């Protein structure tokens, strides 16, 4: 649905809602893999350090 | 016609040269121009949207 062509409302609403899909699935793998990492690793220091 | 043209053809006397301009066109090519240099800046840009 990129293809324009006078879109409607759910047919706008619905090539975002899919374009979007795949950019969300970076960030879920980002989210996951690295500021995970940082997050647990603030969570420590706080809890021991202070 | 004057007097040693008495009998000529009226047609065949006087005319208007054609002109065109070639570079007419280059409007087309403005336009995509444009189009090109709300993407780097990002000020009203294609992307992101469909």
């Amino acid at each position: 649905s990129s293809p324009s062509s006078r879109r409607s409302a759910t047919e706008f609403r619905g090539t975002t809602s899919f374009a979007s899909s795949r950019l969300a699935n970076l960030a879920y793998f980002f989210s996951v893999t690295g500021f995970r990492s940082l997050a647990k690793s603030l969570i420590v220091k706080t809890q021991q350090l202070y | 016609l004057r007097p040693t043209a008495y009998g000529r053809d009226v047609r065949s006397i006087i005319s208007q040269l054609p002109v065109t301009d070639v570079t007419a066109q280059n409007i087309q090519d403005v336009q995509v121009v444009e189009r090109n240099m709300q993407r780097i800046v990002g000020v009203n840009d294609d992307v992101a949207g469909q």
